[PDB]
């Protein structure tokens, strides 16, 4: 339903910080990753 | 050894080279098939090196094409002169600098554009001038319309007999090479005769001419009361009561006693209160001093009297050990290669113009010329913009130089092969240096963007929350403004008023005060200065490459002037020495662009605007301090806060400056497509044109085709330039007329 | 690497040859030109599509034909 | 009145535009003694402003809430209400004029293509030649055509250049 | 005079002859005929 | 040519100081190449990846990272003074390929003995069009 | 002005359709290119010869239109 | 092969070689901790000086701190990202994989104690 008051404070930072870094990271393996 | 080597009538003064278009050019001799052939002949024209093998023959050509361009610049000299003494109000002017504009254009009432000749005053109309010339002129002691008159008809006969001279000297009597390559003669006499005796002649006319006039004009008496140069320079008496050292008639100077003469030859720094000028008397021994230092150095080399220097000597001697063969063999490149000359000759040149630049508009040297903020304005601007633009052809034709006149057989250990030696390592350092002023000037922009978006003005880069200061300026301004204080004791005042001191103003106009410094001053000179790393990047990878690379190994068989290589190696578009150049071009123009923005948005802010009793109201209200850390300052208190008189300009004299701002523009976007865009796809369009007019029969017989691609990139520089450079100045030129 | 292709319409001028900057090219015996010449091209794999063969071909269109595809560190012109 | 526009004599912003450009004339002629060449000058722009204010009048001009004069395009409404002479004859006189080039250029490239090397008299003009086809072009449209009916004026698709499919 | 002939008959001064004759043609039309816009008599 | 010339790493180098566009990490780690040539005086040329250097009187080695400047510099001297160089390709392993004269006779020659590869015995233009080969992995300039 | 700007974007429109129809109608061949249905359809130039063969595809075509198109929009 | 007096002095290559990244034999988890140490104590400094919390005494060191750390934890994470790039495939042990990879731990651990020892030493 709603979501709670502290749901801005919490989902932004993955989205923005963690997310591209684990997308970034799983990229990084695939582009170098031979056979 | 040296002397006059003629060879006695070598081409014949015929018109039959005159009927066939091409013929310097074994390409172009066969005659014209495709349209690109009449651009060629329009761009090997005087592509000397190229027609012919012989440097002799090179040598006339480039010594007659001097005396050519001399020619033109005495003719547009006495054209000038001419438009002051019938199409102006240099008279009207000379009553009263301050309330009348300089006018010396008139335009004819045809179409509506008798608007343009606007209300200047003293009862005359006409296009507001921005070049100076009655400064000069009343500098030079020029009051009626009879002396212009006179001045123009000897700039025209000295412009026939250039004409004459280039004429005689390449078909009558052409100098041979040994007459060219006598460097020493020419430095010689250079330093002696062209600069220092005409330092000491120009001397002679502000001691005897220049200073009467301009003495009894600042006195306030009537310019047709003022006596003739000529009365100042038979009887002595009016010069004796003008200046009592006069009266004793040359005895000071043979009898040692230069003291005596210090009354009309002064060291007063600072500017004449009368005026708001530099003092006369202090050029006057300015130009004196120059006369006999130049006068001193134009006799050092050896010509043929056995004593003197040798430059050949001079530069084989000086050899270090970390260097190899010490300047060994660029005696001989400088006396083979014109285009090293004329590298080292645009360089110093475009430099010399900077330093003219930015020495007139630290001190005016002429009188009422710091009150006319647009004469300023546009001076500053128009020998910017010379300046960039030759030291730029400076590296054009330094790489010039390094593809066809460069011998390796004459550079193996020398400084030009050490140079190219570690030209990669060069490149390296200076792209690193490069990326660094950009981040550490642009990104400070950016975050005092940023934090201003963000509401945090404790976190800018600002005068206010975290100061970089420039310390070592703001030090050298106070260093300099006690110059005469301790280490220039004879000075009576400071050289210039910028480092600091008292405000001079003439008119009720702030002629010229001091120059703060803070934290937007620091970042619009770190970006200067990054701008111009960046240029001198890309115009020394163009020279240092310009011959061979780990990309292309054979660049130097491949000419300095090559679209590209192809395709290959992933694709060696724009690789030539020629199209850096070409880029540099543009990094040049946003350069300079940028200095010129920072020069009239100081000026506005802290220089210029009007005295009044309670202070100094200044045009912009001095916002350079809070506005000039953000771009966003700069596009709405700087672009958008001016640029209104430009819009506003319709239906005023003004207006033409309006209708050239807007033509720029459009001149500006014209470019972007030349400078897009590619060959083929023009080339095919052609095609389905010529097979349109052959439907009709109207093919041409000459085919035509789509520009090359160094010609497209040529062009699209041009167009680009031209309308970047009129877009300055009409904005700058409307905004600096109608509030100035 | 990139792909040459050489068609009949060659006539052993030896032009597409001198023109290569990395001997991409030769000549080989033919009996279908005057020359008794045809270009051929059997170090393709060290081609960088540079076009220069292209250039210097006098036959209208083109008898030497250079397709850029699947670059190499050969093909791309490394030093590195 | 077609399109909602009145007249330029019987409008009103029109004479509030020649009223406010009268003023400024005079404001700046106000600046100078009458017996100068500024002055007259001034005078001469005046007198030039108030004839051609005159002149875009009684000549069946429209303008729409503005005071400036506008034109009628579509033909038949601008000959059944006296506007033909905006859009419609200048037309006929640019396409005269401009066909007058063409056939001037067309000749030109013709007689040229007949001698050896035509590039050079392409780039080295014929002026005798030029001038006689210059004067010669009068009656462009008669000509015009009749290549039209010979087939001289257009070329067969079998000798024209044609780009691969 | 035949060689400087032919080099007035070359493309840019007929090119600068026409520009000249053009301009002084339309110059000389918009000043004895002062601003024309409505074709009347 | 009638034997195929082999690599001489012992062959003196041309007189020449320190290089800054000579070889890259490539060259341990990919192949290399490596220009001979028998100088029969000693004479001053420019290299394709710097300045200039001196070519000693006799054998002369010389390496590059790139072929084509191998062949700038064989192109060179055979223009300036009319060499006939060689170059090899080493590499990481220590193997020897003969590049350019592969039949000893230059590419300009024809020498009656090399056999001609990668040529369409069909006009250019009469190739088919895109449409005809789709999903097969064939160029219409291959077949 | 209405009628002045609506004629600009007639301009407009006509010229993109102009450029992207050149694209379209020249893809699979030329005077300058004839086997421009051998390169694909991006393909970069075919080098420096024959004048000159720099944005020869239909891709530069298309890449030239999209700055017409917005400046058309 | 242009050998020069920067590159080829006695003092430069001394120096060059005992720092830990070219050290003659140590391994490669004490060559990370000296490395993190040393880096995330220079890193420290910038974010205690004009971090956005400056002004405020007290809270601008523990949040440079943190920072520098996170900044540790992110550059640790790069390291290890370089180490299974560069090393997947196969005499010196550092450039191996799991040397590499002790490395990048050694790193971390290093940085996390150059940001305590930095924390402890500015608040004394
Ligand atoms: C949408 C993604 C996103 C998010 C959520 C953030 C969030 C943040 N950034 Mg921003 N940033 C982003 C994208 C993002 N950034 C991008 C794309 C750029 C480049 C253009 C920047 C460039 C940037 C700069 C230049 C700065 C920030 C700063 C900040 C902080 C604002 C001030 C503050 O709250 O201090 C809170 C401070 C704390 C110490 C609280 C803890 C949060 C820390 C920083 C994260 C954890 C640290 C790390 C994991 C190591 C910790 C290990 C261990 C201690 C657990 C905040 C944590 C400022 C900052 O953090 O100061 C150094 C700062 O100066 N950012
Ligand atoms: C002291 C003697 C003297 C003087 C004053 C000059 C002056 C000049 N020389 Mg020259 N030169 C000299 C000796 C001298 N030369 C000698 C001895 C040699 C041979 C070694 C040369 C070789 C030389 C070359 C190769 C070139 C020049 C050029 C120039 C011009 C440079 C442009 C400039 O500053 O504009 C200043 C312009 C003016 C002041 C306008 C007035 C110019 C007047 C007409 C010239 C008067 C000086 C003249 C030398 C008097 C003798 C000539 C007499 C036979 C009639 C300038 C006019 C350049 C050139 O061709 O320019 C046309 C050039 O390329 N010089
Ligand atoms: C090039 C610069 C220049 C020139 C042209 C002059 C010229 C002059 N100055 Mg000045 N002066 C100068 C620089 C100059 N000065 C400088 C740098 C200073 C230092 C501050 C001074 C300081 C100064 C003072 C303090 C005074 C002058 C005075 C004079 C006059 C005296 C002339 C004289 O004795 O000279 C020597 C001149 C000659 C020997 C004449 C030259 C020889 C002639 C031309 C030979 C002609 C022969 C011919 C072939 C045959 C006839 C031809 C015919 C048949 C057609 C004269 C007008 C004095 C003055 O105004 O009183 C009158 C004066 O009081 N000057
Ligand atoms: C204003 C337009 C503009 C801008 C910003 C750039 C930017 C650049 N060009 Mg270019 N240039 C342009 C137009 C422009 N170009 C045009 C039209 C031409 C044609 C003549 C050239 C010709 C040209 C040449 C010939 C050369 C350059 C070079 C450069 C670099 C400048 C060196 C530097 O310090 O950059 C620093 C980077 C910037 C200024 C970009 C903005 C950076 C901001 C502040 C962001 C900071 C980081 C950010 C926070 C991180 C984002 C995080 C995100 C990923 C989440 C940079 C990549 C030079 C080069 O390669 O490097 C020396 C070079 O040699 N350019
Ligand atoms: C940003 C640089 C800069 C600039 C433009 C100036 C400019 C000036 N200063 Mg300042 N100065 C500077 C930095 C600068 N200064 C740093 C210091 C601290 C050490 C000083 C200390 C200082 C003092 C103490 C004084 C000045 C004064 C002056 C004035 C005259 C100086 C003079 O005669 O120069 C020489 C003028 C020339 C025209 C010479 C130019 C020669 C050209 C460029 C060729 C040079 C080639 C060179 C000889 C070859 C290199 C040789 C090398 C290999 C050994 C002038 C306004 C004086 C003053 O108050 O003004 C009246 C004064 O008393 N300055
Ligand atoms: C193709 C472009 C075009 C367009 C959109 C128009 C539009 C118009 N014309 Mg026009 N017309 C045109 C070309 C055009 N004309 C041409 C080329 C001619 C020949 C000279 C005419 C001759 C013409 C006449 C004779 C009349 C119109 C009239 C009209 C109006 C009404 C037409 C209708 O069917 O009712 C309308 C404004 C009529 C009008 O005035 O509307 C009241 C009218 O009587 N037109
Ligand atoms: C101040 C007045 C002025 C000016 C400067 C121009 C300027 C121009 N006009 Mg415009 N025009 C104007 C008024 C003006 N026009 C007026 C009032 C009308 C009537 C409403 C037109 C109608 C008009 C048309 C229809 C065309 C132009 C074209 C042109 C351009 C090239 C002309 C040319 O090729 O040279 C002179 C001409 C030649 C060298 C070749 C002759 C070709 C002409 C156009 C054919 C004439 C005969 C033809 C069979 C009649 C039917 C035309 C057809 C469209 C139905 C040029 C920019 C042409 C253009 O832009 O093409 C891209 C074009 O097709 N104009
Ligand atoms: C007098 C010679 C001549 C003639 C008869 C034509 C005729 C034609 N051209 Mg061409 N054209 C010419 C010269 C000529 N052109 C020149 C010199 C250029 C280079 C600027 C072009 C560039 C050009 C383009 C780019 C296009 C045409 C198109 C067209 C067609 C549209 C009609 C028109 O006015 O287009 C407008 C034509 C122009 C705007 C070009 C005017 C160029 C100058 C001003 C006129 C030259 C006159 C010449 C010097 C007179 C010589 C007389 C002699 C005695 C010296 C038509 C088939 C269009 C087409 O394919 O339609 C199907 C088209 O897209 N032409
Ligand atoms: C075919 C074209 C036929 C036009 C017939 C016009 C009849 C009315 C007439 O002559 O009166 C006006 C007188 O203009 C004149 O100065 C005479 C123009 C003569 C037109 C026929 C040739 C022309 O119409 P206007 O000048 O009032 O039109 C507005 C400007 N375009
Ligand atoms: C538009 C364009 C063309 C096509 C333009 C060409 C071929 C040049 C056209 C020049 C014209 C003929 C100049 C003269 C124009 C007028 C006819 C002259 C003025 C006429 C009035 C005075 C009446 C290229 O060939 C090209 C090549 C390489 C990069 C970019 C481009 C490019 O952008
Ligand atoms: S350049 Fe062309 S015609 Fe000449 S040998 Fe090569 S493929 Fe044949
Ligand atoms: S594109 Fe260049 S490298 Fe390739 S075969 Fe042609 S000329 Fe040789
Ligand atoms: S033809 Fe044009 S796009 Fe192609 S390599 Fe040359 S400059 Fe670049």
């Amino acid at each position: 339903f709603v979501p709670p008051a502290w749901a801005p404070s919490l989902f932004v930072p993955l989205t923005g910080l963690v997310l591209p870094a684990i997308g970034m990271a799983w990229a990084f393996t695939y582009i170098q990753k031979e056979k | 050894k040296v002397k006059i080597a003629v060879d006695r009538n070598p081409v014949e003064t015929n018109f039959e080279k005159w009927a066939k278009p091409g013929h310097f050019s074994r390409a172009l001799a066969k005659g014209p098939n495709t349209t690109t052939w009449i651009w060629n002949l329009h761009a090997d024209a005087h592509d000397f090196d190229n027609h012919t093998s012989d440097l002799e023959e090179i040598s006339r050509k480039v010594f007659s094409a001097h005396f050519g361009q001399l020619g033109i610049i005495l003719i547009w000299l006495s054209g000038m002169y001419f438009h002051g003494a019938r199409f102006s109000n240099y008279e009207g002017w000379l009553s009263d600098p301050t309330h009348i504009k300089p006018s010396a254009q008139v335009v004819w009432p045809i179409v509506g554009q008798e608007i343009l000749n606007g209300d200047v005053g003293g009862g005359f109309q006409g296009i507001q001038i921005t070049s100076g010339f009655f400064q000069l002129w009343r500098a030079s002691g020029i009051t009626s319309e009879l002396q212009l008159y006179s001045t123009a008809i000897g700039g025209l006969v000295l412009a026939a007999a250039c004409f004459f001279a280039g004429w005689f000297h390449y078909h009558k009597a052409a100098p041979k090479l040994e007459w060219f390559q006598n460097v020493e003669s020419m430095l010689n006499h250079h330093l002696a005769g062209l600069l220092g005796l005409g330092s000491l002649a120009w001397a002679g006319h502000q001691i005897h001419v220049s200073l009467p006039v301009n003495k009894l004009l600042d006195a306030g008496v009537d310019p047709k009361e003022i006596p003739l140069p000529h009365e100042f320079l038979l009887n002595q008496s009016i010069i004796a009561d003008l200046y009592p050292s006069f009266s004793k008639g040359l005895a000071p100077f043979f009898t040692l006693n230069w003291a005596e003469y210090s009354d009309f030859l002064t060291f007063k720094g600072g500017l004449n209160p009368v005026t708001g000028g530099l003092w006369l008397s202090d050029t006057a021994h300015h130009h004196l001093a120059i006369a006999v230092l130049f006068l001193v150095a134009g006799h050092q080399y050896r010509t043929n009297w056995g004593i003197g220097h040798s430059i050949k000597d001079i530069l084989e001697s000086h050899k270090g050990p970390f260097t190899g063969n010490g300047h060994a063999g660029l005696y001989e490149i400088l006396t083979t290669s014109w285009h090293a000359q004329l590298a080292i000759n645009l360089a110093l040149f475009g430099s010399l113009s900077i330093i003219v630049a930015h020495h007139m508009y630290a001190m005016p040297p002429y009188p009422y010329l710091a009150t006319d903020y647009g004469t300023q304005l546009s001076l500053f601007t128009h020998h910017m913009w010379i300046g960039g633009f030759c030291v730029v052809g400076a590296g054009a034709h330094a790489a010039i130089f390094m593809v066809r006149d460069y011998d390796p057989t004459n550079n193996y250990n020398n400084l030009l092969d050490r140079v190219i030696r570690h030209r990669d390592a060069i490149i390296s350092h200076l792209n690193w240096v490069s990326i660094f002023l950009g981040f550490h000037s642009f990104g400070l922009y950016i975050h005092n963007d940023t934090m201003s978006a963000l509401g945090r003005p404790q976190d800018m880069f600002s005068d206010t929350a975290i100061q970089l200061q420039p310390v070592f300026a703001q030090w050298i301004q106070n260093t300099h403004f006690t110059a005469p204080q301790l280490t220039a004791p004879n000075a009576l005042a400071a050289t210039s008023l910028t480092w600091g001191g008292d405000v001079v103003a003439v008119g009720g106009k702030v002629a010229m005060m001091p120059i703060a410094l803070g934290t937007s001053d620091f970042l619009v000179h770190h970006i200067h200065a990054f701008t111009i790393h960046v240029t001198v990047l890309i115009l020394l990878k163009g020279v240092l490459f310009a011959r061979s690379s780990r990309l292309i190994p054979d660049k130097a068989n491949l000419g300095f002037r090559f679209p590209c290589d192809g395709p290959g190696r992933g694709g060696t578009c724009q690789v030539s020495a020629w199209d850096h150049v070409f880029l540099g071009l543009f990094w040049m123009y946003n350069s300079l662009s940028i200095v010129i923005f920072h020069f009239s948005w100081k000026m506005q802010s802290d220089v210029w605007g009007t005295v009044t009793d309670s202070g100094v109201s200044h045009i912009t209200g001095g916002n350079f301090a809070q506005s000039a850390n953000t771009i966003n300052g700069w596009l709405r208190d700087f672009l958008w806060a001016q640029s209104s008189q430009v819009i506003q300009s319709y239906g005023s004299a003004l207006s033409a400056y309006g209708l050239m701002f807007l033509g720029a523009h459009f001149v500006w976007a014209f470019s972007l497509m030349f400078l897009f865009s590619g060959r083929g796809y023009w080339q095919e369009l052609i095609e389905s044109i010529v097979w349109a007019h052959n439907k009709l029969r109207v093919a041409p017989s000459i085919q035509p085709r789509a520009l090359s691609i160094t010609q497209g990139r040529a062009v699209g520089v041009a167009h680009y330039l031209l309308g970047g450079i009129a877009t300055t100045w009409s904005f700058f030129l409307a905004r600096i007329i109608a509030v100035g | 690497a990139h792909v040459v292709k050489i068609y009949d319409t060659c006539i052993g001028c030896t032009q597409c040859v001198r023109a290569c900057p990395l001997d991409v090219l030769e000549m080989v015996p033919w009996d279908g030109c005057k020359a008794a010449q045809m270009a051929s091209s059997p170090r393709t794999e060290d081609c960088v599509g540079c076009k220069r063969c292209e250039t210097a071909c006098p036959t209208d269109f083109l008898s030497v034909r250079v397709y850029l595809g699947n670059e190499s560190t050969r093909s791309l012109g490394l030093a590195y | 009145d077609v399109a909602g526009l009145t007249p330029c004599s019987e409008s009103k912003a029109y004479n509030k535009l020649e009223r406010k450009e009268l003023k400024t004339l005079e404001k700046r002629l106000k600046k100078y003694e009458p017996g100068s060449a500024p002055y007259l000058a001034l005078q001469a722009t005046k007198e030039r402003t108030q004839n051609r204010f005159k002149n875009y009048a009684k000549a069946g001009l429209l303008c729409g809430n503005d005071g400036l004069p506008h034109l009628i395009s579509d033909p038949g409404l601008a000959l059944r209400f006296n506007h033909a002479g905006e859009v419609f004859i200048p037309t006929f006189g640019f396409l005269y004029v401009a066909g007058y080039i063409g056939h001037v250029g067309r000749q030109y490239i013709i007689k040229s293509k007949e001698d050896a090397k035509p590039t050079d008299k392409e780039i080295i003009l014929d002026v005798p030649l030029a001038l006689q086809l210059a004067f010669q072009g009068w009656a462009w449209p008669l000509a015009a055509i009749q290549e039209l009916r010979n087939g001289s004026l257009l070329e067969k698709d079998e000798n024209i250049t044609v780009s691969p499919r | 005079m035949k060689d400087f002939t032919t080099y007035l008959s070359t493309a840019p001064v007929v090119g600068l002859g026409w520009a000249i004759f053009t301009s002084g043609l339309l110059i000389e039309i918009n000043r004895f005929f002062p601003d024309p816009l409505v074709f009347s008599f | 040519p009638w034997k195929q010339p082999e690599l001489d790493p012992d062959t003196p180098s041309p007189i020449f100081g320190g290089s800054t566009g000579g070889l890259l990490r490539k060259a341990q780690v990919e192949e290399f190449y490596v220009t001979t040539w028998e100088s029969p005086k000693e004479q001053i040329f420019e290299m394709p990846t710097g300045g200039a250097a001196i070519m000693r009187k006799g054998p002369n080695l010389l390496k590059f990272a790139r072929k084509e400047q191998c062949l700038a510099l064989t192109t060179q001297l055979r223009t300036k003074f009319k060499m006939t160089p060689c170059f090899y390709r080493v590499y990481a392993d220590g193997k020897v390929e003969y590049l350019h004269p592969k039949d000893g006779v230059y590419p300009e020659k024809v020498n009656a003995g090399r056999v001609g590869v990668n040529q369409n015995m069909r006009s250019i233009g009469e190739n088919v069009d895109p449409i005809k080969v789709k999903f097969t992995g064939s160029q219409p300039f291959t077949i | 002005g209405d009628f002045l700007v609506h004629h600009a974007i007639a301009l407009g429109l006509h010229t993109t359709t102009l450029i992207l129809v050149k694209g379209a109608l020249d893809a699979r061949g030329s005077k300058l290119m004839p086997d421009k249905k051998d390169f694909g359809y991006s393909f970069p130039c075919d080098g420096p010869g024959r004048g000159g063969t720099c944005d020869i595809s239909a891709y530069d075509a298309f890449y030239l239109a999209v700055f017409w198109m917005l400046n058309t929009i | 092969m242009l050998e020069t007096p920067v590159t080829s002095a006695p003092i430069v290559a001394n120096y060059l070689s005992n720092l830990p990244a070219y050290r003659t034999g140590v391994a490669p988890n004490l060559r990370g901790v000296e490395i993190g140490l040393a880096h995330g104590f220079l890193l420290a400094g910038p974010f205690i000086k004009l971090g956005p919390l400056r002004n405020v005494p007290g809270a601008a060191e523990v949040v440079g701190c943190m920072s520098a750390a996170g900044l540790v934890l992110i550059l640790a994470l790069c390291l290890s990202l370089y180490g299974n790039a560069a090393f997947q495939s196969t005499s010196d042990p550092l450039m191996s994989s799991e040397g590499w990879a002790k490395f990048a731990g050694g790193f971390t651990v290093g940085g996390l104690s150059g940001v305590a020892w930095a924390y402890v030493l500015t608040q004394v």
